[PDB]
This record gives C-alpha cells, structure tokens and sequence, in this order.
C-alpha cells in the first residue's frame, strides 16, 4: 500500500549494497497484528516472536 | 605476529597442529583456540 | 604458517608491500613453511565470500585467515564467523564491517576480531565521566538491541563504583 | 485467492536438506539470491546436525535484509537481531518458558 518499494537484485553481480527498505518491511512484519491463526492467534512481540 | 607468536608456542609443544580440510565439496584435538590465551609481539 | 591476508576494500594498497611485510621478518622462524597468500578483493557479495574461502582452502590448505575491511557490512565477519564455524580456521578480523562487534561467540568458532567490546568502551566511557566528575547522568536507548545488556553493565558498574 | 483482482502473483522455491552445511549455504546463497526471493522461511527440525543451525540462510539473508522466519528452531540465542540482523520467529524460544 505505499511508494518507494525497491527489489532485492540478483546480489551476486555487483551488488555489495543493502536493500534500502530492509528495516523498513522488517518494522512491517514486527508490527503486523493478526486474529486469525489455525494454530491460535499470532502477533509480534518486543522480542520478535509469538 | 599474533598467529606466528601461537604456532611457535604451541609447535614446542606439540608439532601436528596444522590440520586443515581439503575442499568445501565432500564433507582435530590440539588447537590454537584455547592455546593462545596470552600472546607478546615486541612487548 | 599457510596464512591468506584477503582485503575486501576501496583504499587504494597494493599488495607487494604486504609480502614485503612479511619477508625480511620473522626473525626467529620456528616453523619451517610459512607463505602469505595477500589477496585484494573488489565486492564483498557472500557467494564470491564463500568461493573464495573454498578456494583458498582447496588453496595447498591454508591454515590462517586475516581480513580487513573499510566498509559498514558488519555481517560479513559473522559470515567468518560462519567459516569459523566450519572450517576450523583461526580467522583474524581488522577494521571496517570485519571488526563490528558481534555479542557472543562459539566454542565451535575460532573467530576474533580487533575491536574493543561494548563492556570495555562504556569502562571508557564511565572512567572518562569519572575523570571530569560528571556525577549526575540519565541512560537514553531506543529498542536497538544490546540495549538491555548495556543497562545492565552499567547498573553492575555503578554498583562496584567509588562515586556514588 | 482472495487477495483482490490486482496483478500480483507468488512463485514457490524449495531446497532440501544436505548434510554438508556449507554446500546448503551454497544451495540457499545461489538459489535465492538468483532467485529474488523477498521472504525466506526455515522448516528443518530433522537433522544429524543437532545443534540445530539455520545460521548460513539467516546470515546469507540478512546480508541484504532479507527476513527468515524460523518455524521450529527454538534457541534464544536467534533472539539477538544485532547477530542475525533479519531474523523473526512466530515460536517461544525456551527461556519465555521462564
Ligand atoms: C518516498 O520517499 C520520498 C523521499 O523524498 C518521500 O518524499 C515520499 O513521501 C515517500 N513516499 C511516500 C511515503 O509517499
Ligand atoms: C488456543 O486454542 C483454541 C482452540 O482450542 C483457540 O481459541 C486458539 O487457537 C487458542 N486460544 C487461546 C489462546 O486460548
Ligand atoms: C603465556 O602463557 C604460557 C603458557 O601458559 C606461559 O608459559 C607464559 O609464561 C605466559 N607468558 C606470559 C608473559 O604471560
Ligand atoms: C577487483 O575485483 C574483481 C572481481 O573479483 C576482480 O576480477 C579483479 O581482479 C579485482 N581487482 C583487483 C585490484 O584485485
Ligand atoms: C517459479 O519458480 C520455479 C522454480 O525455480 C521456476 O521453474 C519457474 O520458472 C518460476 N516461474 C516464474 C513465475 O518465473
């Protein structure tokens, strides 16, 4: 749902840079709150687990 | 200096410590990583 | 002994001083076969790492691992960390992302770098604060890790302090 | 399936176990990153290898930011983001036990 969403590259070939929206979708999947789970009911801790 | 000051320490004592691996593809006691606690290089 | 020196970096050395470096040195030569294996490396991508790794290992087995490094990629010596791992190599990790501070090492690692620990420079810190007597302080972090390690060193260390 | 009629479409990626762990980074390293992957998932319990390593996918990943979610590891030792810089799991290491 937002703009400057970049792609990982084939890293291999001349790429020695980071993804620059790394910590950016890693602050997504922390603060991603759910209610629906087969298992029970998932959400993202301080600590980055259930 | 480090590295040849703990094979020269530990080569007195005992001599078989360089024992590498081969190759990546297709997969020791006495080692430097307890040995070289201390070390002196020119002071 | 067999010792590979590689340099993953962009300050502009050559690598002929590096095997002058060692040549006329080594005074008292204890072990009867050292060479230096002094290798320049352009990108730090890790599949170029580990190829490399492999193929100075596959390299007449080298037995030492020294890296420098002028960049900000701290993982990369984890990615040592990781050869420290597996090929049971005393690895040597100078300066640049090489010598980051990672937290807590591996008996099945051998990986060291040259650095001081966080413990050891807030020591500094707070003996710096002593030598000005900056007695009064507040401790700000964010949620970046190794914070909750930091406020406990710190809180150990005003506990065992003369200055109340 | 019910994600909207917008044009985005998800390809699947496997690689299996090999008990030389650093031909799986071989295998993790060049078949994800000529891959494009943007999310890397750890299922492998099972292995001679107990200690129990997901470390060369976590660190090959978090070279580039690339998130691992870890699904039966279970050391807290993974619970330092500074080490593994990309790292998640949506299971309890054993010291929440405490
Ligand atoms: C993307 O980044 C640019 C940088 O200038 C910023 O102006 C813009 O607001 C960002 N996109 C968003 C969040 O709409
Ligand atoms: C635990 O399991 C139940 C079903 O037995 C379900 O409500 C959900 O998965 C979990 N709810 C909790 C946390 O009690
Ligand atoms: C270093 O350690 C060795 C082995 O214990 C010992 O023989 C030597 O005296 C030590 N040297 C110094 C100066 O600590
Ligand atoms: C720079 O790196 C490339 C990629 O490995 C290599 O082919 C080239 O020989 C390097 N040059 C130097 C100065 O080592
Ligand atoms: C999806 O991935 C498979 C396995 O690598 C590959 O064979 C196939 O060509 C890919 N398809 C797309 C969407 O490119």
């Amino acid at each position: 749902e937002k703009e400057n969403i970049t792609d990982p590259p084939r890293g291999c070939v001349g790429n020695t840079n980071i993804w620059k929206t790394g910590p950016l979708f890693k602050r997504v999947l922390m603060s991603s709150k759910y209610a629906d789970g087969v298992t029970g009911r998932v959400e993202f801790n301080e600590d980055g687990d259930r | 200096g480090i590295l040849t000051t703990a094979a020269s320490s530990m080569l007195e004592k005992f001599s078989y410590i360089p024992e590498a691996k081969a190759s990546c593809y297709g997969q020791p006691l006495h080692t430097l990583h307890q040995f070289m606690v201390n070390v002196t290089w020119d002071g | 002994l067999n010792i590979a020196v590689l340099l993953g970096h962009s300050h502009d050395v050559t690598e002929r001083e590096l095997r002058n470096l060692w040549g006329p040195e080594q005074a008292t030569g204890l072990p009867l076969d050292v060479n230096v294996v002094a290798l320049l490396m352009n990108r730090t991508d890790p599949k170029s790492l580990i190829t490399h790794v492999c193929d100075l290992m596959s390299g007449a087995r080298i037995h030492g691992l020294v890296f420098g490094d002028d960049t900000d990629q701290e993982a990369v010596a984890q990615m040592l960390d990781f050869i420290s791992s597996q090929t049971f190599i005393p690895i040597l990790g100078i300066s640049g992302g090489a010598s980051m501070i990672m937290a807590d090492k591996d008996p099945t690692s051998t990986f060291f770098q040259f650095g001081a620990s966080i413990q050891q420079q807030a020591t500094v810190m707070l003996k710096i604060m002593q030598d000005y007597d900056w007695h009064v302080f507040s401790l700000v972090t964010t949620i970046f890790p190794g914070y909750r390690d930091f406020i406990s060193f710190i809180k150990t260390t005003v506990d065992n302090s003369f200055v109340g | 399936k019910r994600h909207g009629s917008w044009k985005i479409q998800l390809n699947a990626t496997s690689v299996t176990h090999k008990p030389n762990a650093i031909q799986m980074a071989l295998s993790v390293c060049e078949d994800l990153i000529s891959s494009q992957v943007y999310a890397i998932l750890v299922s492998h319990p099972p292995t001679p290898n107990d200690h129990f390593t997901p470390t060369p996918v976590s660190y090959t990943a978090g070279f580039y930011r690339i998130p691992v979610l870890g699904l039966t590891t279970r050391m807290s030792i993974y619970s330092d983001k500074s080490i593994h810089l990309s790292f998640l799991r949506t299971v309890p290491p054993y010291s929440h036990q405490s």
